[PDB]
């Protein structure tokens, strides 16, 4: 899996949903602040728009990992 | 540091553990606010902003929803307005600042508490913003008195003894309370 | 703390549970296990604040020490004496009586 | 037990959130000591060593850092010593 | 890696082996909320019974996420 | 990725960098305590040496597992 950086690690706060690059044909796995998420559980990834709708809103600061396949 | 879960929205979990063991309630029981959470069946509400957590009061209607919460704890929901602060303070749930009358410190809600060289750390009865400058003392800063900087370690039992019953409660070395032998020799002021 | 008040009418399971009460006190039940609070109550309709019963807990064991033989000898007086000190002093007007 | 990140190293950040609920401050506010971290505008110092945290008296300059920390809590920094025991007696910080 | 998520996410609690499909041939990693285990110190795969062994007895609602080889 | 596991789970105390074997061309990621870490933010993996410097000193007893490319 290509691993994908939100924001350098950094987010901007408030943050619900999360674009990824286009070679993402999907997104297995996301880890906010070293926690690994599962589809469907801690995230949802829809392909048609390439963005992946997260569980919670982002914080401050949240380190999030993302998995592109 | 390390990526370990604790900073922003991955720490929820840990931190709602840790206010649940400082309030003795379930961790399920600790509720984080935003605009729009419902606030019902829980117990404590956290804020994210000022990283404070209050005991909700009892009794908030099922799907009761916040609007907004101030600096002095104050939580307005859609039933009402509860002032977490006063809760706080009634329940005995002292924050105490860091600092001392000495240094002088700003107390934005009810139950902050400021220490004193004393030892002893006084709340402040009146008013949501008490800001106390460098080098005060509860005398110079109010005064010590029911609106004005109240002890926490004894107030409950400062009060008590200042009301009617008060010198029953105060026994004196021949097993009799103070308030029996002030009735004892009570008869020197009737006499004179 | 158990979350609640008397007023609100509380359960306590365990001895080390303290129930708040309007007055700003926290009182622990010294009798029974599940000792049930109704909605509405008070310490004093609740059992009683005694030893057996309600027992504020800031000022317990000061108020325990202050209720033995030594306790009026630990409150001064504006002169510089002992409450005890002064009720020695004026025991004359009893033992006249 | 399962590698749950409380231990060592990894367990610096939900420690920080303890202590500062425990204290009423905010988690940045909390430092861990050793020799010569910046104990400037923190308000609770944690020992390691003794897994026991303090309250920093307020008022230490910009700059300063830690030599030692006794077993007594007595802290020792580049501007002066400090008997955080006292100032947690002071501020009824028990244990 | 193939993962494998226990009881939907959610265990059942008490549960201290976990079965899973015979595909899995081996079992390198366990996510424990969140939580990468070790072969040998947070749990043991057997490969006769297709079991791995939990060091911890799992309780109810815990979410594991069994990485199958 | 080949995992490494420094010190058969259990650091000596105070370990700043961590030496991995000559296969390692690359180290993508640390799992400290079950925490991943980026390159660059948690750790630093220089090729010359063979060396990961890590964000953090280690304490007595940290289980680390090195990913190795």
């Amino acid at each position: 899996y290509i691993p994908f950086v939100f924001n350098n690690g950094s987010a901007a706060g408030g943050e619900t949903t999360i674009v990824v690059p286009d070679y993402t044909i999907g997104v297995p796995e996301i880890y906010v602040e070293g926690f690994r998420q599962q589809v469907g559980r801690g995230f949802t990834f829809n392909s048609v728009n390439l963005t992946v709708t997260l569980a919670q809103p982002l914080e401050q600061g949240d380190e999030v990992v993302l998995m592109l396949s | 540091l390390f990526s370990q879960g604790g900073k922003g929205s991955a720490g929820i979990l840990t931190n709602k553990q840790a206010v649940a063991r400082h309030f003795g309630v379930k961790q399920s029981e600790v509720v984080y606010f935003s605009v729009g959470v419902d606030i019902s069946g829980y117990k404590v509400i956290y804020d994210k902003t000022t990283q404070r957590a209050y005991s909700l009061p009892i009794g908030i209607p099922a799907g009761t929803t916040a609007i907004s919460l101030s600096t002095a704890a104050v939580l307005v929901h859609s039933q009402g307005s509860v002032d977490l602060g006063a809760v706080a303070v009634l329940r005995k749930e002292y924050v105490t600042i860091p600092g001392d009358f000495t240094s002088g410190a700003t107390i934005q809600v009810k139950n902050e508490i400021l220490t004193h060289s004393n030892g002893a750390q006084y709340r402040w009865a009146g008013a949501v913003p008490k800001v106390v400058p460098a080098g005060s003392t509860p005398a110079s800063s109010g005064g010590i008195s029911a609106s004005a900087w109240i002890e926490v370690t004894g107030e409950e039992l400062r009060d008590e003894l200042a009301t009617t019953g008060g010198a029953s409660q105060i026994g004196t070395s021949d097993g009799k309370t103070v308030q029996q032998w002030i009735i004892a020799n009570d008869s020197a002021n009737y006499r004179a």
